């Protein structure tokens, strides 16, 4: 504690503790379709089904996880269906990344054209 | 851990020769009520094996934990000087044939008394004095047999590969299929023992299945009774279904070995027939006995884990959705305990499935190739763009000559 | 059915909870995505080589 507070980065380390719980919950999605809140809290050491419900709900709100909460049975179901890559919005995302690569290529080509016209260059080549 | 189910009638007939006494080193720790009986046979056993410095070891071990006898040890020490007389005559003759012929017969003798260091050094210097093709064949058996006793394999592996390739692959035809003593069966058993101790179970099984029972009756290298155990356990843990059927079930050479031990034969067959509740039960009973095997004790835990893991993968292979209640029963475990086992398998990537812990059903997962391809390609583009923009900034700091003094 | 599936003589899977055998009349010519996977993997190593050519 003294080392981290001396370096003034207190809070970043506490964010590592909270992110470990999120990382453990995200690992549950790689193995489970439906997990009880009590059972999940015992694997991620959240000490309570109520705490697990709040932790999972926050992840859904932030978009970190794809899951739903069922209070009738006290179960959490993981819906691993991010996107089908069929909507026209995916086309818009593709051309946004393509434009970034094109602009990157234009700068790369322009800066080597400055090298070719350099009097210092072609003298040593 | 008492095991009264061990049939002493079968076990006494399983080992023969020197391997009986070596097993008792560990067994006698927790098997009382036979010390008086052992003394009865000790009258004809003290003279046996030419024990000189082993006698002091046995009596001191139990005494430190929890003179008619001493007379025998003192008298036997004088016989050590007599054997040295025969060695002088060979050197005086100065004949290569006389030394070479008597060396091979004398070489086996130092092994019995206990001069391991002296015996090994002879073959190293005698290699340059051997130029004939026959002399090459004989020394291969001797060096491997001795090296097994002192438990080394770095030298054995070096000579094994060279001997099979340097002389035009065993002299082409094999010199009339070797001599009367077929060495081809002997190197196969030796290679299996060497590879098994090297934490290579797959190679040990391959070198053990290629053996013929008619020429596999040597009570000096390894007992034939446990040859089937070694070749079955290693093959079960490593070989897949295609390899197991072709190399074990359909192998006529290995069927003779399986007749010796019906338990290992039934375990392999039950595994093939998708009968895991019965197969694992027999393995559990046999597990304690295998722990007393000198060449199999350290590999029992890993072999059993691999066999069970292979059974779990094979069980779920023909299912797109499997009930966890039936699956747990087939593996002699509870649903909760089996769920933990499947969690590690799925995380490791050996099983592509997800566990529905509401109705206790294991659902096979079908990945989408199109979605997976798109997400990994976009991830590659994002990483490439970040890398390119980072290095194009590096070109600025390199061109501008920016550094910390 | 389990023996046939394990022997690759029957191409299908068993739905135990419904007592079903769903066959494999699927898996069309999706080798285009497999080719795109190799293209992406080769490109991933290519960027690192160009950026890290000498220093």
């Amino acid at each position: 504690s003294e080392t981290f507070t001396r370096d003034n980065n207190m809070g970043l380390v506490k964010q590592c503790l909270s992110s470990l719980y999120k990382k453990n919950i995200q690992r549950l999605t790689k193995t489970f379709l439906t997990l009880s809140l009590q059972d999940m809290a015992s694997r991620v050491q959240l000490s309570g089904p109520q705490e697990a419900e709040k932790y999972v709900l926050h992840m859904i709100e932030d978009g970190e996880i794809f899951a739903s909460i069922n209070q009738k049975d006290g179960m959490v179901s993981f819906h691993d269906n991010p996107e089908k890559y069929n909507n026209p919005a995916m086309l818009h995302n593709i051309d946004q990344e393509m434009l970034k690569c094109i602009e990157l290529d234009e700068r790369l080509k322009a800066m080597d054209q400055e090298i070719t016209v350099n009097p210092q260059f072609v003298q040593k080549s | 851990v008492e095991n009264p189910s061990l049939d002493l009638e079968q076990y006494a007939a399983s080992y023969s020769g020197l391997m009986r006494i070596e097993r008792l080193q560990f067994i006698a720790d927790h098997c009382p009520t036979l010390r008086v009986e052992a003394l009865k046979m000790a009258l004809s056993f003290v003279q046996r094996t030419f024990n000189v410095d082993m006698y002091e070891e046995i009596h001191r071990k139990l005494s430190e934990a929890t003179a008619w006898v001493e007379a025998t040890r003192k008298k036997a020490l004088l016989k050590l000087e007599k054997l040295d007389t025969d060695l002088k005559n060979y050197k005086g003759n100065s004949i290569k044939e006389s030394i070479r012929r008597g060396h091979d017969d004398l070489g086996d003798h130092y092994l019995d008394c206990g001069d391991l260091s002296n015996a090994l050094k002879c073959y190293s210097r005698a290699r340059d004095y051997c130029t004939s093709a026959k002399h090459v064949i004989n020394m291969c058996l001797n060096v491997i047999k001795v090296s097994v006793y002192l438990q080394n394999w770095s030298h054995v592996l070096s000579y094994v590969s060279k001997a099979e390739s340097t002389p035009e692959i065993a002299e082409q035809r094999g010199e009339r299929d070797s001599q009367t003593q077929a060495i081809l069966t002997k190197l196969k058993c030796a290679a299996g023992l060497a590879e098994l101790a090297a934490r290579k179970y797959k190679q040990a099984a391959k070198c053990l299945l290629l053996a013929s029972f008619d020429h596999c009756d040597f009570p000096e290298l390894l007992s034939p009774s446990n040859v089937a155990i070694y070749g079955g356990l290693c093959a079960l843990a490593t070989f897949d279904r295609q390899e197991l059927q072709r190399n074990v079930i359909s192998s006529s050479s290995f069927k003779l070995f399986l007749e010796l031990e019906p338990q290992v034969r039934d375990i392999i067959f039950k595994f093939y027939e998708s009968k895991y509740a019965s197969c694992l039960k027999m393995l559990d009973e046999m597990k304690d006995n295998l722990l007393l095997d000198m060449y199999l004790a350290p590999h029992v835990r890993t072999l059993y884990t691999q066999i069970r893991n292979r059974a779990l993968i094979q069980y779920f292979s023909p299912y797109v959705s499997a009930d966890m209640h039936r699956m747990a029963a087939a593996f002699n475990t509870t649903v909760a305990a089996l769920e933990d086992e499947l969690t590690q398998l799925i995380l490791e990537g050996l099983i592509s499935a997800r566990v529905d812990s509401h109705s206790k059903i294991l659902y096979a997962r079908d990945v989408d190739q199109r979605s997976t391809t798109f997400e990994k390609s976009l991830l590659m583009g994002k990483e490439f763009q970040r890398r390119a923009k980072a290095m194009m900034l590096r070109a600025a700091v390199l061109r501008n000559q920016i550094h910390v003094k | 059915l389990v023996q046939c599936i394990l022997d690759n003589t029957i191409h299908g899977r068993i739905d135990q909870v419904n007592q079903l055998l769903e066959l494999d009349h699927q898996k069309r010519g999706g080798a285009r995505y497999t080719a795109l996977d190799k293209w992406t993997n080769q490109l991933n190593s290519l960027n690192q080589a160009v950026v890290s050519k000498l220093a």
